[PDB]
C-alpha cells in the first residue's frame, strides 16, 4: 500500500514540474 | 492506512528538488547558462 | 529519522568523487 | 474472551476468510490499529503495538449493569517463525515496562499466534508486543521476505456468550403487533435485580416478554404498537475492528549486495555523463 | 582545452559494463538448477509418489533373484535385487545404458542384460560383453535410513576383481 | 539550426546524439529502484486454503480501481461496463475533439486544461479504500 | 569490418532541443524489457495449473537462485511501469504531441494501454493468491452482460463459466503468449510511425 | 546495522535523475 | 478519407525476375503461421505439467470444438515446414544466395535451421508420450559427454537432475516462448537484409 | 524488362507487382494439403496413458535421422558429438569455401555439386532405421 | 479490349475471403467449450476430489441444523444443509451471491446469510431483505444415487409461499 | 502357448514396454507382419492378415525329436472397440473360407484383445482376421482418429516351459573348468531315451551334469576344457518377431466436409489465376 | 463408398501446383 | 488400384471448368 | 515397414508431371510459348 | 511411417527437377 505515496507525490512532481510550476517557460519566456 | 506511505510520497517528491539542485550546481562549476 | 544523516552522506560521498574527477583531466 | 475461540474452533481463529470468530459471538463495530516495523532482523527482539481507539471517557455497563469501568482484550498472527521475545534479551526495561501481561499461545504450540489474558482496561491501550525475529539460517524451515500479520481486538462485553445465550451489552427485542397496555420493571434481592415487561397483542392471544436488567429506556403507553418489535435501550458499546499487515526480513548480505550494487550505478550512469557532452568540446571545437 | 587522449572513459563504460555483469551473475546463476539433501531428496529410492520407499518393498513383494528396479539417486532408472540369502543386496546399476539411453533390461533368462534397442549385453555388475555399449553402470549402496533404502556413490575395492572409477 | 529544405513544420535544431550514453544513464538509474524496492521490500505469500472463501482484501491495482470503482460505484447496468469501457474509447477520440493547439505556449489552453485537471482530480477520487459511502472519515 | 554495405556510413544526423525528463514514453517500455525477462526468466520454473502453482511459486522465492528478487522485480516493475506509463500520457495531452501529424501513434498508444493494464488481470491472478484468485473471478463476470456479445463471450476468459483449470490456462497463454506479442507489434506501430516530432517554433 | 541505511540507499540513489541534470552544449 | 498519414505510397520498390522454383522459402514460412496458430491455438487448452499432460491431450482430441483437427495440422504443417524448408535449401544452393552481398541471408537462413528442427524435438516430446517421451530424454543427454562445464550445461535443457518435471516446462516455454522468438527474429534479419535478386541466364 | 536508369550491378529488371494476388493463389493451395494430409492421416495420443519404461523403438524425430544416425552410428566419442554439429557449423562455412567462382556459380565448377549430389546421398543413406529387407526389394 | 466496369472482381475475392470463413469457422468454433449432458456435471456433489460424494458425509459427520456447503451442479458452490429429523434437507442454494459474486454464508446465529464483503442479508431461501443483494438463489433435489446426494435444477410449486422461476 | 500368457501376466500380455509376454519364455528370432487397410469405416467387417515368414521347407524336431512338422501361433491387439466380425456379414465367404479357426479373447471380455487358438501350421500363414469396426454414434465410448495395433507371432517349440524348466528347442549348457574325460549317452525303455555325460574338472572336485535326448552333438575328449560351458548341440529355431501398427476410422461428413472444402480452394486457387495475368493485356496495352 | 476417394482427393489436388504451372508475363 | 480411375476423373472434372471459363469471356 | 510408404513415394513423385504437364497443356490454348 | 516416401520421395522431385535434371536451362541456354 505503501507505493500508493509512492507515486501519488512522485507524478504531481510532474505539475509542479509542468502544469501549474513549469511549462510557462514559454508563457514567460514570451508574455508580449 | 495512510501514516506509513504517507510520508514516503512528499518523502520522494521532495528528492526530486534535492537532485535537481544538485545538477544545477554541479553547472555553476563547467559552464552552463542562464539566458 | 536521521535518514539525511545519511543522504547527506552517501549521496554527497559520490559527489566528492565527481567534482573531483574534473579535476584529474581539466587539471 | 479470548480464550472462548479455542474452546469451539481451536485449531485456529483466523477464518478461511479473513476474520476472526470474535464476531461470530462478542460482536462489536470500533477500530483498531497494529503497527510494526517495515523491516526487522533476525534473530532480533523488537517492537509491535496494538493502538486500542476510543476516547477513555467512556465506561460502560456491567455484568449487573451499573455503569462502570472498559476492558481491552485480542489475539495476533505474527509470521511463521515469530516468537515472544525472550527475557533476558528484551533490551534493558525500556521495553519491559510497556507491557507486562501474559502472552499465551491459541492451540498448544504456534508462538506467533498468540493470544493476550491480561485486560488492562483504561490502562494499557497500546499493549505493546516484545517479538523476537526468527534465524532462516539456524532453521531452513525459516524463509523471508514478505509475511503476513492479522489482528482482531474486542472490548466492551459481549453481545453472545459461549453458553449459548444473550449477553448483556446489546438490545432486547419481542413480538406483538398492538399495543402493549403496561410494563413489569422491578428489582431483586441479592446478586440479581430484574425488569420484565408485559406486551398486549389485545388483538387475539395478548402475548408478552421478558427484558433483562442493564438497557435504559424511553417512552410507554397510549402506542408502543407497531408490530411488537424492538425493546427500549442499546446499550452495547462492544468494540471489535481489525487490521491485517505484513513485515520484511532481511538477509544484510541481500542488501549489502544490492547496495553494492548501487555505487555501480552510482558510478556508471556518471562516467556516463563524464563522457558524453562533458567531452564535445570537440564538435564545439568546429 | 584539448582532447587527444581519450583514454579513460574505458572505466566510463569500463564501469558501465560493469553494472550489468553484476545484475546478470545473478540471472545466469539462477536458469541454472537446484541442489538435493545428502539425506532424502529422491534418493529414498521415491518410485515417483514422493514417497521415502522402505526396504520391505523388496523382500516378501520379490523372492529369489527377483529383478524389478526403482528411481535412482540424481534420478536415474537403478536397478534393486533381492537376495535368496532372505535379506536383500547392497548396491544397484546405473540402468542407464552406457552405450546410448536405453535403459537395459536383465535377463529374465541367461543372465546377459541384452539391451532391447539394440541388444548390447552385460553381467552381474554392468561390463560390456557385446557391442554397442561400451562399459559398465555404477552401483550404490543400499541401506535402512528411517527404513529408507537410501542409495549412494562410489570409489573403492570390491570382494573380487572388480574395476576402476570411471568418472570424475 | 534552420534555413530551407524541411518547408514542413517538425525541429531538427542543434543537440544530436550523445544522450544515448546517459539513456543508459536513464536506464540503469531507472533499474536500480526496482531492485531497491524488490530488495528493500519483496514481494507477498500467497494464501491457498479456500476456493470458495473470499478475502477482506480484495480489489486490483492502484490503477484498475477507477475502473473498478466505477464497475462497483453504480447500481448495475451496462452503464457500469459502458462508462468504464467509456475510458479508453471516449477517450481515444480526443485528439478529434480537442483539436487546434498553434504558437506561443501551445502548451496549456484551459477548456481541455481544466477538465482535464479534474478529470483527473475524480479519477484520484475513486483510488478509495472500500467500505466508503463515497467519503470523508 | 565492413561488406555488402548498406547505408554502412551516414545516420548520426538528427538534431533536437534542451528538454528535461519527459522520457516517460522509453522509461515506460523500459521496465517493459524488465519484465520481457524477469517475466520470462519464469516461463522456466511456473508450473501453472488447477495447484501446481501455489505450491510452486513458494519454490521460486524460497529456495530458487535469486526468485524473490526476480518476481519482485517483476511485481515493481510491472506496477511501476503502469505509472510510468500514465505519466507518459500527460507529457502528451500537456504538449499537444498526437496534435495533427501523428495523432494515431497516440490512438495505437492508447491500446498499447489496454493491453499493458490486461497484462497485470491475468498475470496478477497466476500466483492465485486469495487476493489474485478472487479479482479475477469476479472481472471475469465483467462481460455476463451485453447482448451476447458479452454474455456467451465472459467464456472466452475463463473457459465456459466458473473458474478453475481453463480460466487459468487461458489467462496464462495470454499474459506469456498473447498480450507480449500485441503489444509488441503496437509498440512497433507507435514507434515505426514515430517519424513525426512533437512540437516546434522560434 | 542497516536498519535505517535499509532505503537510505534508495533515496540518496535518485542520482541517476541527477545526472541527467548535466546536459548544456551550444549549437 | 485517403488521408495523408505518415506518408505511406508504392512502398514496394523494384521489380523481379524470371525464375519458378524459387517459392519454397515464402512456401516454407506458410506453415509456420500455421503453426503459430495452430501451436497457439493450444496454449488455451494444453497442460505442460507431469500429472496431467497426457490425460489433458486426450482432451483436445477426445473433444474441443475440432482440436484432432488442429492438431493433426501442426503436427503434418510442422514435419512439413520442415519439408519445405528443406527444399528452400535445394534452391538455394541449387542456384546461390550464399556469395558476396547476402552473405548472410544464408548464414541467418542456417540459424533459422536450427531453430526449426529446435521446434520439434521440443513440441515433440510435449505430448508425454514413450516416443515422444524417452527420445528427448535422450537428446537431453547428448550435451553431458563433454569436458569442463560442458557437462554442467546439458542440464540447462532438463531441469531436474535426470529428468525432473524441470525436463518439460524448460521444454515448453522454450517452444512457446522462447524459440518462437527468435525464429521470428531471423526470420526477420532473412527478409529485411533479403532487399536482392538473382537469377543467371540469358 | 530491364532498365536503363539506375543502371547498376546487381539490379531489377522486370514483371513487378501481380504475384502477391497469386502468393495468395500460392499460400492457399500450400495450405489445403496440410489440411487434407491430416484429416487422411490425422494424429494421435497413445499408450503413454502414464508412460515410463525403454520402449521398443523410439522414431526420433522423423527427420533427425542423420544426424542421429551419425550420434549412435560412430562408437561413442565426442566425435559423435562433434562430427554431427559439424553439420551446422560445418556448413556455415561454405559461401567462405566454395566462393572460389568469382562469377558462374559452383554447378560450373561441379567441384561443389558431386560433394552436393552426394553430401546428400550419404545424407539419406543416413534416412536408415527398423528391420526390413535389403536384398528383397 | 477496355476495362472501366471492373466489378466482377467481387467473387474474384468474394470467393477468396469465403475460402477464408470455411477454414475458420472450424477454428474459431475451436475455442469455444462445450459440455456432454446437461445439469450433472461433478453433479455428485463432488468437493474437487474427482470423488462420486456419498450421502453419509452430510449426516452423523454433521447434526442438528449443520451448516457446511458442497460442490454445486456447473460448479456453483452450492449449499448442502443437514436434518434435526435425522436424514437430511432435499435441496442447496446457490451460494453465488446474486448481488456480485461473494459466496454468502450462513450467520452460525440470527440465520441470515449476511454477505462478508457488503453484508448482503438473506433467509431461509436466499431471497434478499438487505440490499446490496437483488434477488433469491436457486436451491436443487438431493438424492441417492448408487448412494451419491445427486442434485437438479428448478421450475415447480413449494410447501408453503415459495416464487417463480426468474432466469431462463 | 498362446494361453500360456494369461496364466501368469492375464490382465494383458503386452508389457508396459512395448513386447509381449511370449519371450519372457518361449523365445525365438524370426519376422512378422501384421498389415491392414490405411482406412476403415464403423460398423464394418474388414480384412486383417498376420503374414509369417520361414520357407515352408522348414521342420522342426518335436517333443520327442523325432523331426516333424512345424507350428503357427499369435496374440494381438486390435484397437480399443474393434471386435470380430459378425457371422452374418463377414461378406460372402470370400472371406470366411480364408481364416476359419477359434479366435478367443485375453482376460474374459477384450473383444479387441485376440489370441488364435488354432495353429494350422504349414497351412494358414496368413491367418486373416475377419474383423467389423465400432460406430462410436452408438456408443460415445468410443472414439475416432488413429488407434494402436500390436502383434507377438510365435511357431517352433517353446525353449522354455511354463512348469519353470528348460524346453527342447534350446541348447543345454553345464559347468566345469577342466578336460572332461568321458561320456554317459544312452537311451530308455518306453516312454524315454535320456543322453547323460560326465565331465572331469579334476582341478579340484570332478564336477558333471546331465543333458538330455534331443540335440545332437559334435566333438569328444583330448579337449573340450574351456570353462565348462556350452553344450554339444542347439536345435531350437522358434520363430518369435512383432509388428506395431494403426489403423483409422473415418466420420464420413468429416471427409466430405474436407472434401468440400477443397473444391472451394480448387475453384478459388484458379478464379486466382483467371483474373490476375490471365486478365493483364491491360499493361500489356501500353 | 470413399474406400478409395479417401486419399483419391490428395491426389487430384496437387491442382495448386497446377495454377502456378500457368506463370508467365513479359512486362 | 483403380485410383487413376479417379483422378482422370475428379482432376479433369475441373480442368472441365477451366478451359469452359475463357470461352465466356474471351469468347 | 517399407511397402505401404514405399508406393506413397514414387506416387507423389510422379504426380509433379501428371499437373506439371497440364499446366503447360493449358497453355496450348491461351498464348505462352510454341512447342 | 507413410510420410517417408510422402517426401523421400518429393523432394527428390527437385533435383531432376534441378540437379541432373533442370537447371540446366542455363548450361544449355549457352554452351559456347
Ligand atoms: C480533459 C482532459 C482529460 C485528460 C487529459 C485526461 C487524461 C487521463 N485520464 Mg481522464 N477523464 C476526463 C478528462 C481527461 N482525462 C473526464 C472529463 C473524465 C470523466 C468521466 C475522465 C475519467 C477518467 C477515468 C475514469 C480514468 C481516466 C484516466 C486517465 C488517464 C490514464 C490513461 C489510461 O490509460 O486510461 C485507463 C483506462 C482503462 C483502465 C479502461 C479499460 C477498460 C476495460 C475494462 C475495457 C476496454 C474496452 C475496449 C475498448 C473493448 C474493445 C474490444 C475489442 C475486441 C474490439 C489519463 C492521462 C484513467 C486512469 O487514470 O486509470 C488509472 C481512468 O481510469 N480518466
Ligand atoms: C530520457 C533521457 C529520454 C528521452 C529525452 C527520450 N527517451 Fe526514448 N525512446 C525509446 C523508443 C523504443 C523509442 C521509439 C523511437 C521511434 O519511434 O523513432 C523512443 C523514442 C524517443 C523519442 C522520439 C524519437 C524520434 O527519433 O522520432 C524521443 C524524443 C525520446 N525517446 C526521448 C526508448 C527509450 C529508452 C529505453 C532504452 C529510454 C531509457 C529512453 N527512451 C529514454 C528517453
Ligand atoms: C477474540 C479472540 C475475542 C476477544 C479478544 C474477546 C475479548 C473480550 C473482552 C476483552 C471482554 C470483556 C469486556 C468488558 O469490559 O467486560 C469480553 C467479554 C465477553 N466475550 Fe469475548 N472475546 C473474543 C471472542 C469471543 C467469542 C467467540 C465469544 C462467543 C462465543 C465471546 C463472548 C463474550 C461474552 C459473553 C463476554 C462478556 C463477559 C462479561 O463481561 O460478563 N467472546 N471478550
Ligand atoms: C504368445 C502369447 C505365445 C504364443 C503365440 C505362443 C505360441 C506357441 C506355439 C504356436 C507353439 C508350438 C510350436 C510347435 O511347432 O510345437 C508353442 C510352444 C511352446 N510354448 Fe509358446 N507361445 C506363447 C507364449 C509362451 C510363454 C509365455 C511360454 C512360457 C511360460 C511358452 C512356452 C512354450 C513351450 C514350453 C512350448 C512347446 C510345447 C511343445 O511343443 O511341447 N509360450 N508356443
Ligand atoms: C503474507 C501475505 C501477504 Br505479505 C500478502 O500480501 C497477502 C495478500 C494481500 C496477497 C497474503 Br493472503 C499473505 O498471506
Ligand atoms: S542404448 Fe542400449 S543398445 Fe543402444
Ligand atoms: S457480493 Fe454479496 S453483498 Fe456484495
Amino acid at each position: 500500500m505503501i507505493l500508493g505515496a509512492v507515486f501519488y507525490i512522485v507524478f504531481i512532481a510532474l505539475f509542479f514540474g509542468i502544469a501549474v510550476g513549469i511549462i510557462f517557460a514559454i508563457k514567460s519566456i514570451k508574455l508580449i | 492506512m495512510t501514516e506509513e506511505m504517507l510520508y514516503a510520497a512528499l518523502l520522494s517528491f521532495g528528492l526530486i528538488f534535492v537532485g535537481w539542485g544538485l545538477g544545477v550546481l554541479l553547472l555553476k562549476i563547467q559552464g552552463a547558462e542562464k539566458e | 529519522i536521521d535518514v539525511l544523516g545519511w543522504v547527506a552522506l552517501l549521496v554527497v560521498f559520490t559527489w566528492s568523487i565527481a567534482m573531483v574527477v574534473w579535476g584529474r583531466n581539466g587539471l | 474472551y479470548p480464550f472462548w475461540a479455542q474452546q469451539t474452533y481451536p485449531p485456529t481463529p483466523r477464518e478461511p476468510t479473513g476474520r476472526i470468530v470474535c464476531a461470530n459471538c462478542h460482536l462489536a463495530a470500533k477500530p483498531a490499529e497494529v503497527e510494526v516495523p517495515q523491516s526487522v532482523l533476525p534473530d532480533t527482539v523488537f517492537k509491535a503495538v496494538v493502538k486500542i481507539p476510543y476516547d477513555t471517557k467512556l465506561q460502560q455497563v456491567a455484568a449487573d449493569g451499573s455503569k462502570v469501568g472498559l476492558n481491552v482484550g485480542a489475539v495476533l498472527m505474527l509470521p511463521e517463525g515469530f516468537k515472544i521475545a525472550p527475557e533476558e534479551r528484551i533490551p534493558e526495561e525500556l521495553k519491559k515496562e510497556v507491557g507486562d501481561v501474559y502472552f499465551q499461545p491459541y492451540k498448544e504450540g504456534q508462538d506467533n499466534v498468540l493470544l493476550v489474558g491480561p485486560l488492562p482496561g483504561e490502562q494499557y491501550q497500546e499493549i505493546v508486543f516484545p517479538v523476537l525475529s526468527p534465524n532462516p539460517t539456524t532453521d531452513k524451515n525459516i524463509h523471508f521476505g514478505k509475511y503476513a500479520i492479522h489482528l482482531g481486538a474486542n472490548r466492551g462485553r459481549g453481545q453472545i456468550y459461549p453458553t449459548g445465550e444473550k449477553s448483556n451489552n446489546n438490545v432486547f427485542t419481542a413480538s406483538a403487533t398492538g399495543t402493549i397496555t403496561k410494563i413489569a420493571k422491578e428489582e431483586d434481592e441479592y446478586g440479581n435485580v430484574k425488569y420484565q415487561v408485559s406486551i398486549q397483542t389485545d388483538s387475539g392471544k395478548t402475548v408478552v416478554d421478558t427484558i433483562p436488567a442493564g438497557p435504559e429506556l424511553i417512552v410507554s403507553e397510549g402506542q408502543a404498537v407497531k408490530a411488537g418489535e424492538a425493546l427500549t435501550n442499546n446499550p452495547n458499546v462492544g468494540g471489535f475492528g481489525q487490521d491485517d499487515t505484513e513485515i520484511v526480513l532481511q538477509d544484510p548480505n541481500r542488501v549489502k549486495w544490492m547496495i553494492a550494487f548501487i555505487c555501480l550505478v552510482m558510478l556508471a550512469q556518471l562516467m556516463l555523463i563524464l563522457k558524453k557532452k562533458q567531452v564535445e568540446k570537440v564538435q564545439a571545437a568546429e | 582545452d584539448m582532447g587527444r587522449r581519450q583514454f579513460m572513459n574505458l572505466l566510463a563504460f569500463g564501469t558501465v559494463t560493469g553494472v550489468a555483469l553484476g545484475a546478470l551473475y545473478p540471472l545466469v546463476k539462477y536458469f541454472i538448477p537446484p541442489s538435493g539433501g545428502a539425506v532424502g531428496g529422491g534418493t529414498t529410492a521415491k518410485d515417483k509418489l514422493g514417497n521415502n520407499v522402505k526396504v520391505s518393498k523388496f523382500l516378501e513383494s520379490h523372492n529369489a533373484g527377483d529383478r524389478v528396479l526403482v528411481q535412482g539417486l540424481k534420478g536415474d532408472p537403478t536397478y534393486i535385487v533381492v537376495e535368496s540369502k532372505e535379506a536383500i543386496r547392497d548396491y544397484g546399476i546405473n540402468a542407464v545404458c552406457t552405450h546410448l539411453g536405453c535403459v537395459v533390461p536383465w535377463n529374465a533368462a541367461e543372465n546377459k542384460f541384452k539391451c532391447p534397442c539394440h541388444g548390447s549385453q552385460y553381467d552381474e555388475t554392468g561390463r560390456v560383453i557385446r557391442g554397442p555399449a561400451p562399459l559398465s553402470l555404477a552401483l550404490c549402496h543400499a541401506t535402512v535410513q528411517d527404513d529408507n533404502i537410501v542409495l549412494t556413490p562410489w570409489t573403492e575395492t570390491d570382494f573380487r576383481t572388480g574395476e576402476k572409477p570411471w568418472w570424475v | 539550426l534552420a534555413k530551407g529544405m524541411g518547408h514542413n513544420y517538425y525541429g531538427e535544431p542543434a543537440w544530436p546524439n550523445d544522450l544515448l550514453y546517459v539513456f543508459p544513464v536513464v536506464i540503469m538509474g531507472t533499474f536500480a529502484c526496482i531492485v531497491a524496492l524488490s530488495v528493500l521490500d519483496p514481494a507477498m505469500v500467497g494464501e491457498p486454503a479456500n476456493p470458495f472463501a473470499t478475502p477482506l482484501e480484495i480489489l486490483p491495482e492502484w490503477y484498475l480501481y477507477p475502473v473498478f470503482q466505477i464497475l462497483r460505484s453504480l447500481p448495475n447496468k451496462l452503464l457500469g461496463v459502458l462508462l468504464m469501457a467509456s475510458v479508453p474509447l471516449g477517450l481515444i477520440l480526443v485528439p478529434f475533439i480537442e483539436n487546434v493547439n498553434k504558437f506561443q505556449n501551445p502548451f496549456r489552453r484551459p477548456v481541455a486544461t481544466t477538465i482535464f485537471l479534474f478529470g483527473t482530480l475524480v479519477t484520484i477520487w475513486l483510488g478509495i479504500g472500500a467500505a466508503l459511502p463515497l467519503d470523508k472519515t | 569490418e565492413i561488406q555488402a554495405l548498406a547505408d554502412d556510413v551516414t545516420s548520426k544526423y538528427v538534431p533536437p532541443h534542451v528538454n528535461i525528463f519527459y522520457c516517460l514514453g522509453g522509461i515506460t517500455l523500459t521496465c517493459f524489457l524488465i519484465q520481457f525477462a524477469t517475466g520470462f526468466a519464469m516461463t522456466f520454473y511456473y508450473k501453472p495449473t488447477v495447484t501446481e502453482a501455489y505450491a510452486s511459486v513458494q519454490y521460486i522465492m524460497n529456495e530458487v537462485s535469486f526468485g524473490w528478487l526476480i518476481r519482485s522485480i517483476h511485481r515493481w516493475s510491472a506496477s511501476m511501469m503502469v505509472l510510468m506509463m500514465i505519466l507518459h500520457v500527460f507529457r502528451v495531452y500537456l504538449t499537444g504531441g498526437f496534435k495533427k501529424p501523428r495523432e494515431l501513434t497516440w490512438i495505437s498508444g492508447v491500446i498499447l494501454a489496454v493491453i499493458t493494464v490486461s497484462f497485470g488481470v491475468t498475470g496478477y491472478s497466476l500466483p492465485w493468491d486469495q487476493v489474485g484468485y478472487w479479482a479475477v473471478k469476479i472481472v471475469s463476470g465483467v462481460p455476463e452482460a451485453i447482448p451476447v456479445v458479452g454474455v456467451l463471450i465472459s467464456d472466452l476468459l475463463r473457459g465456459g463459466s466458473s473458474v478453475g483449470q481453463a480460466t487459468l490456462t487461458r489467462y496464462y497463454s495470454a499474459h506469456t503468449f498473447v498480450l507480449p506479442w500485441l503489444i509488441a507489434v503496437f509498440m512497433l506501430l507507435h514507434f515505426l510511425m514515430i517519424r513525426k516530432q512533437g512540437i516546434s517554433g522560434p | 546495522l542497516v536498519l535505517g541505511l535499509v532505503f537510505a540507499t534508495l533515496g540518496g540513489l535518485f542520482y541517476a535523475a541527477y545526472q541527467q541534470y548535466k546536459r548544456p552544449n551550444e549549437l
